[PDB]
């Protein structure tokens, strides 16, 4: 709803300062991280976030450390919410994939330079998250150069591919919609006679339809395009309003002549799980 | 002493300077040159009457006291060095609850050319409001302004200008949209001379132009209403003889629409007039109790 | 305290976490007569468990709160419980709704990190689900 | 403050021009320099525009390729030069300096620029 | 390219009358428009800029009035030095100049 | 030349001056006028009972160690020298949450005047409290109060009023509500009484009428249509049961 | 009161007072009505709310305090703060049930032998509601009710 | 119709109503109210039922 994500992360940065360089003492410096502020630091920020910060507790959570020729390891740890724009089109088949770009603010490409430490390990317990609604599938560490109207900039981009899993979504979206399309068709299996008993059925079924449809509408964003849940549901909706329809149209002709009472009811009895079933066929192999 | 050089250029640059004196306090006019760079067009807010926005901020002057000369001819200085110096206090006239980032350290920019110019940059989300008028709600259009300006320095002391044509001075990036219910058109800048108890300021405008997206309030909320029309109009072609049949199918599409109109008051703020989707819920809640009453008649 | 040397303890499963500041920084120092330095502070900690939902209401949980230097490795900083740990008030003036605390443990370990080896400190709330909401409820 | 431009003078049909225009009360690299060109008792119509501070440049779609304006900020000079020329070309060449909310405040004398 | 049409083309009046000239725009152009009095074989000066600002140097009888696509100058009580050729441009985008209008006595 | 002579001005302004203390700390109070430009009125909440108000909020007063007489013009200095003069201890009683804007710097203004007059401005997005009395929801006229006080200093230290006394609130007319209709505002000067001294005080009140076409579409035409749906019962035959209960039950359900 | 957090909201002006025999002066006035940031470069006593979940200390537009020194030694120091503490609730005669919401504070890094508190005022007559100061909607404030003890921690 | 339909009211009720108190787990006045009402809608169909 907010199109967006949270991450905290363990951001650490290695560069190489000479004036930072001593030889006396054979041992690494870690130093009191106010000293961050008595030092450069890179002004790395993060394009696509929204709300990001430093934990405090129980001091500013950052890390300084200094080697003897010169290389400076400054480390934060930031919980950032960054922003990514997914494609809901295939909502809850579907596969997002929402990147954190790394790039530095005044420093251009000419006077800094970004990499990732390893190039392929920089970034480490992506393997050990788990989401309770999604699932890493791969995640990539790219390097790049952007431009602007200033200058051209550094920028390193983390994406993670994020797949949806459907095992809540089954049970609570799709057994429901499913379930009231087959208790529609059970008023088939009742004589033409009881007119009140069918009628109840259908419209009650048409009524669950949307009863689901708000609790279902509760829950995303307005987003214009159909979704995959969208067409599912209007699906079984349209299956359960031709049956209430098919019951009025056989309830119109069945004064003039009872042969097409029984002639529709059969037909419809065989033939709406046949075409259901086909819809959903067709709908499970196009989505996945 | 490779940066030694440059620390003394930084020393004497700073040697003899008021950050509270504006450039030319009573000989010119501070003439700042503005730029808009929109990385992302945030959600608009139709409950609130507010949008977001994530701009880079650029804008330039020309302080003839920041001239230097030495092995460099642009320095692309810190975001510390801006607290030093004298920078133009810009706000936004519209704005609700705006942020200047600062992770990891404050995103700003500064850089002085040799000749006294700074460019002065600045990376910043801003909520801004957005008076909508919801007449034509989901088929509407709109104007989101965004119109900013100089706090405490009038006319006659600080005015604004854009750095390139008007035409192309607010740039939008084309991945940069966070919309989702709306379609961002075009932009539009603008100057003005607004007038407070303080005196004549200088405010530069920017409208982004929005079209709502019908494509989802359609399929949520107008085909139901057809749907429950039609699924009223249904029981028009039953036998007569049957009174409890028609009878519950005209009172549960009755309890339908007030389902679907309470599920749908949902979507809109609570604006005292009637929207379009007001008109056609309304309509439709006529024809259903309209087919009711006729059952009621026959 | 901002004045001497204080660690860079940081908690590692924390969501959000604050201090206390009204009405007055809520930390208190000790300096002894041989150099020992005592410093306490009050915090509010939001820390995180992920809580494997399987056998949901009648679960038992023990999720922990873990803390260690963020700057300073097993080689630098080394930290160790006392014989009188952690304790707990009451117990019963505490905001668990839907759960009830069993007891605790604690736990030293060394984690493996791209900064080096570090020493954490594991405390373990053990909590089981009260079945009174959820079964007036749904049941 | 003040826009000094060259003087009147012929040239052949398909030759080249360079019109040049000096600034003195100001500096160049601060604003926008543009030309114009006016026609005998018509209306005026827009070159090209040169930001002397970065260097780079627009045209009009009718003079793309035609006019190539260029700067020097030692003398304080902007130059237009002009190739190709054809007999439509005998006009009279302003050169401005943008300022006060867009709007070509301070312009040259013009040159009268005649091919015979 | 936005184009800027001016009327009338020619205009004919007494000393001492209002007379009101009309710019038009095709696209849009908030109030960056510029009105320019040009006398035979001279130089454009700058009247108003803005839509509606009198440059520092020009009389107060000239006013300008704006809009996003409708401008016009007017000018109450003329005197006998006013008749000269008057363009409007835009200035939103790449600079486009009206056809003009002479203004003779 | 004219801008080291304002800095050297500034400068001697700003040596021994004491923060600590207001003008004239032994002496008369010092008085203090307030303009208030509201920019936006945001949500009026019912069930948080507050209102989020945008303003400009001006002070002025009248302080003797900020006069000079060397350039004769008026100086709008940086917004950050206001954390070097003294400014008046400024609070409203009845807020939840507020702050000044600090987009892109510190949204506030500090202006002095060759007589010593200071003028001091910030932009104030602030969350009042105001209960509401909801015994006539939604045909309701909700009165609630900003109160601009003194904290530190009593009221034979500081003198509040308004700067114009009836114009010193403006933008008013321009405020446009969702739900609401502002039909009046009153400014109040006024003294309370705490145990720690006498305090003078300020009141901005707007009275604020709620519309009704809202509420009428959205909840009373719906039950006065099921009301009226629920007469139908009637029209049915009395032996024909099932139509009745149905009918009836789903309006009482409805 | 937020019965959904077991917790409560109060808007206090929070006055304490203390004797330091280092502020002693003689001048022209007998009380220094001064400003708030004269309390930060002397001591004050650094009490916390013992069951306080997450307050605020006004700042809008100045910080909301107030130190007075009177020529004898004796300081005021006031501060106007938004309390947000802890209630535990017994919900079992819910919804016709009585509560007593507890508001604990103390001395934080000092103990009994360095800093005691005491009420300024008789104990029934210290804690002071406003007449208007009720934000209650679904509670009815009955009376107030102080007391003084000592925890060992 | 009565019967299941005062179920339902019954049943919706209980939920809106389960909403507003915070969620304790032990049982509330409320809480016993609405136990013993549904008790007594429940009686009247089971009572209808045997009729
Ligand atoms: C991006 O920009 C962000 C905004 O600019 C920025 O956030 C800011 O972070 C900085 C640094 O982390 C913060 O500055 C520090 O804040 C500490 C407290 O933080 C808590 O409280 C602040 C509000 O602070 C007020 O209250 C405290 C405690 O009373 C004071 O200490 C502050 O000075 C300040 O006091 C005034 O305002 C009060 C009202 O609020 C008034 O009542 C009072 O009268 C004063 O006028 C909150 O805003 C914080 O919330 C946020 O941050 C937390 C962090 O945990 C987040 O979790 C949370 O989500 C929020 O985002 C938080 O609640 C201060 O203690 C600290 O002050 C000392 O340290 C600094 C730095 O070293 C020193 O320069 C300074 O001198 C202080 O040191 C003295 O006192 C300490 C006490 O521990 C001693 O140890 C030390 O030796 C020294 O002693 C000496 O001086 C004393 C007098 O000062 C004297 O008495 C002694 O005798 C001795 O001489 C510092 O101010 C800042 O508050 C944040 N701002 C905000 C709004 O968030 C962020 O970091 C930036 N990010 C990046 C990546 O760049
Ligand atoms: C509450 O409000 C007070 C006053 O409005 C805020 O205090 C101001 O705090 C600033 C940041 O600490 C401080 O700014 C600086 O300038 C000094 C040198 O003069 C530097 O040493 C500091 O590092 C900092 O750069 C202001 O001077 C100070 N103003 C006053 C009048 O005290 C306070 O930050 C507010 N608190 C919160 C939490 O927002
Ligand atoms: C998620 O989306 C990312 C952006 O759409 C996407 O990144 C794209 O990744 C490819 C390689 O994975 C990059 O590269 C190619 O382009 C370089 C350019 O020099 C060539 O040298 C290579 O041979 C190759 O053709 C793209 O540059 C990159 N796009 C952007 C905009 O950064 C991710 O791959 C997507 N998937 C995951 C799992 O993250
Ligand atoms: C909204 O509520 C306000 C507070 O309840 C209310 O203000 C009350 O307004 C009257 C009229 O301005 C004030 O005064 C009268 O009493 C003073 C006492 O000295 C006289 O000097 C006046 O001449 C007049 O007789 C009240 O003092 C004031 N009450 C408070 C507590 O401030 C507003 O009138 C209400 N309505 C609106 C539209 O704001
Ligand atoms: C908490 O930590 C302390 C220290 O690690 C544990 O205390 C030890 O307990 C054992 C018996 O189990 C003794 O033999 C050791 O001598 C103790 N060590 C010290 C120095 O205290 C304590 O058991 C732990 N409590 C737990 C696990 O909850
Ligand atoms: C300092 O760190 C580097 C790399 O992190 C490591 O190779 C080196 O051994 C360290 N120095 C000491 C004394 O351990
Ligand atoms: C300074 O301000 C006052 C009132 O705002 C005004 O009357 C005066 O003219 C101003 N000074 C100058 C030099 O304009």
């Amino acid at each position: 709803v907010n199109m967006d994500y949270t991450l905290t992360m363990y951001f650490q940065q290695a560069w190489r300062d000479k004036r930072l360089s001593y030889n006396v003492i054979p041992l690494n410096l870690t130093l009191d991280n106010r000293v961050a502020d008595q030092l450069w630091v890179p002004d790395t920020y993060f394009l696509n976030d929204k709300k990001s910060f430093v934990h405090g507790v129980t001091v500013k959570n950052r890390m300084i450390r200094l080697h003897p020729d010169g290389t400076v390891l400054y480390g934060l740890r930031i919980t950032t919410t960054a922003a990514c724009m997914m494609d809901l089109r295939r909502y809850p088949l579907d596969e997002q994939n929402c990147t954190l770009e790394i790039e530095s603010y005044g420093y251009t490409t000419d006077d800094i330079e970004f990499y990732w430490r390893g190039d392929d390990n920089a970034v480490t317990g992506v393997t050990k998250i788990e989401l309770p609604q999604f699932s890493i599938v791969d995640y990539k560490l790219i390097t790049k150069k952007v431009v602007f109207s200033t200058g051209s900039y550094p920028r390193l981009s983390l994406s993670f591919k994020l797949k949806r899993n459907i095992g809540y979504f089954i049970l609570q979206t799709y057994m429901p919609s499913i379930l009231i399309t087959i208790l529609s068709w059970v008023s088939f299996w009742i004589n033409y006679d009881a007119s009140a008993a069918r009628v109840a059925l259908g419209i009650t079924t048409v009524l669950t339809m949307t009863t689901i449809n708000t609790h279902l509408r509760e829950t995303l964003p307005k987003i214009p395009y159909v979704k995959a849940i969208d067409m599912y549901l209007m699906g079984c909706f349209v299956f359960v309003f031709m049956a209430l329809l098919e019951y009025a149209l056989v309830n119109y002709i069945f004064f003039s002549q009872p042969a097409r009472a029984a002639a529709i009811d059969r037909w419809s009895r065989i033939f709406f799980p046949v075409v259901f079933s086909f819809f959903n066929i067709v709908y499970w192999l196009y989505y996945v | 002493d490779n940066t030694t050089v440059f620390t003394r250029i930084l020393d004497r640059l700073l040697d003899g300077y008021d950050n509270r004196l504006r450039p030319g306090l009573g000989e010119r006019v501070t003439e700042v040159k503005t730029d808009i760079f929109v990385t992302s067009f945030g959600p608009v807010s139709d409950h609130d009457m507010e949008y977001t926005i994530d701009v880079f901020f650029r804008q330039s002057w020309k302080d003839e006291r920041l001239k230097f000369k030495g092995p460099m001819t642009v320095l692309r200085l810190n975001n510390l060095m801006a607290s030093k110096i004298w920078t133009p206090d810009t706000f936004f006239h519209n704005g609700k609850k705006s942020v200047a980032h600062n992770m990891t350290m404050p995103n700003k920019l500064l850089r002085i050319t040799e000749d006294g110019t700074l460019l002065y940059t600045m990376r910043l989300t801003v909520r801004a409001e957005c008076p909508m008028h919801l007449e034509d709600f989901p088929m509407d259009a709109h104007a989101c302004p965004l119109k900013f300006g100089s706090y405490a320095y009038t006319r006659a002391e600080v005015v604004y200008e854009w750095t390139r044509e008007p035409a192309r001075s607010v740039v939008v990036a084309e991945d940069g949209s966070r919309l989702n219910q709306y379609d961002l058109l075009g932009q539009t800048v603008d100057s003005g001379i607004v007038q407070s108890s303080t005196g004549e300021y200088v405010v530069m405008t920017t409208h982004f132009h929005l079209k709502r997206k019908i494509g989802y309030f359609v399929i949520q909320t107008y085909l139901p209403c057809i749907m429950t029309v039609i699924l009223s109009q249904v029981s028009f072609w039953l036998n007569r003889e049957s009174v409890p049949a028609r009878t519950v199918f005209g009172v549960t599409t009755v309890l339908t629409m007030t389902t679907l109109s309470i599920s749908a008051r949902n979507s809109l703020p609570k604006v005292a007039y009637a929207t379009a989707m007001d008109w056609f819920i309304a309509v439709c809640y006529a024809f259903v109790f309209s087919a009711l009453i006729e059952f009621a008649t026959v | 305290v901002g004045k001497i040397w204080i660690p860079d303890t940081f908690f590692r499963n924390s969501k959000k976490a604050d201090a206390h500041w009204i009405t007055t920084p809520n930390r208190m120092l000790r300096i002894w007569n041989d150099g020992r330095v005592l410093y306490t502070l009050r915090l509010t900690i939001d820390a995180e468990c992920q809580l494997q939902l399987h056998n949901f209401p009648m679960d038992e949980h023990s999720c922990p709160l873990e803390f260690s230097s963020y700057g300073y490795p097993r080689e630098e900083i080394v930290y160790q419980w006392k014989r009188s740990s952690v304790e707990v008030g009451d117990t019963r003036s505490w905001r668990l709704y839907q759960f009830s605390f069993v007891g605790l443990r604690n736990t030293t370990e060394v984690v493996k990190t791209t900064s080096g080896d570090y020493v954490v400190m594991s405390v373990y709330f053990d909590l089981s689900r009260r079945m009174g909401y959820f079964t007036i409820q749904t049941y | 403050v003040q826009l000094q431009q060259s003087g009147a003078e012929l040239v052949k049909p398909g030759a080249s021009v360079k019109l040049s225009c000096t600034a003195s009360g100001f500096n160049i690299k601060d604003t926008y320099m543009y030309w114009v060109k006016q026609r005998p008792e018509q209306g005026l119509e827009w070159i090209g525009r040169i930001d002397p501070a970065n260097g780079d440049t627009k045209y009009d779609p009718k003079f793309q390729g035609k006019a190539t304006i260029t700067t020097d900020t030692f003398s304080n000079t902007a130059y237009l030069q002009l190739s190709s020329l054809t007999s439509e070309d005998t006009a009279v060449y302003y050169c401005a300096r943008k300022g006060l909310r867009w709007a070509m405040d301070y312009w040259g004398q013009g040159t009268s620029v005649t091919v015979s | 390219n936005i184009v800027m049409t001016q009327s009338p083309k020619s205009m004919s009046m007494s000393v001492g009358e209002r007379v009101t000239l009309s710019c038009k725009a095709s696209e849009y152009v908030g109030t960056y428009v510029s009105w320019y009095q040009q006398k035979p074989e001279q130089s454009p000066k700058l009247l108003i800029y803005g839509a509606s600002n009198r440059y520092t140097g020009v009389p107060d009888r000239f006013t300008g009035s704006g809009s996003a696509t409708d401008f016009t100058l007017t000018i109450g009580s003329v005197q006998a030095e006013d008749l000269a050729d008057y363009h409007c441009g835009q200035s939103y985008s790449y600079p486009t100049f009206g056809a003009g209008t002479k203004l003779e006595l | 030349s004219n801008m080291s002579l304002v800095k050297e001005t500034v400068d001697r302004l700003l040596k021994g001056y004491d923060i600590r203390l207001r003008p004239d700390f032994g002496g008369p109070p010092v008085a203090v006028g307030m303009n208030i430009d509201i920019a936006s009125i945001d949500m009026v909440s019912e069930v948080n009972m507050d209102y989020t108000l945008t303003m400009y909020f001006q002070q002025a007063w009248r302080d003797k160690r900020l006069s000079y007489n060397v350039i004769p013009l008026n100086l709008t200095l940086d917004n950050r020298v206001a954390d070097q003069l003294w400014v008046p201890d400024t609070y409203f009683l009845n807020d939840k949450k507020s702050f000044v804007h600090g987009v892109t710097v510190k949204n506030r203004m500090i202006r002095l005047h060759p007589d010593g007059t200071v003028l001091y401005g910030l932009r104030i997005t602030t969350t009042a409290a105001c209960m509401m009395d909801l015994r006539r929801y939604p045909l309701d006229e909700q009165n609630c109060t900003l109160e601009i006080e003194s904290y530190g200093y009593t009221t034979d230290d500081i003198e509040f009023y308004w700067r114009g006394d009836d114009n010193a609130v403006t933008g008013v007319t321009k405020i446009e509500l969702p739900q609401f209709s502002i039909v009046d505002y009153k400014l109040i000067t006024k003294k309370v009484v705490f145990s720690t001294g006498s305090y003078p005080r300020l009141s901005l009140s707007f009275k604020l009428k709620r519309n009704i076409g809202y509420f009428i579409l959205q909840t009373y035409m719906p039950s006065i249509l099921i009301t009226i749906l629920s007469w139908v019962s009637f029209w049915i035959n009395y032996d024909a049961s099932a139509a009745r209960v149905a009918l009836g039950i789903t309006t009482v359900l409805t």
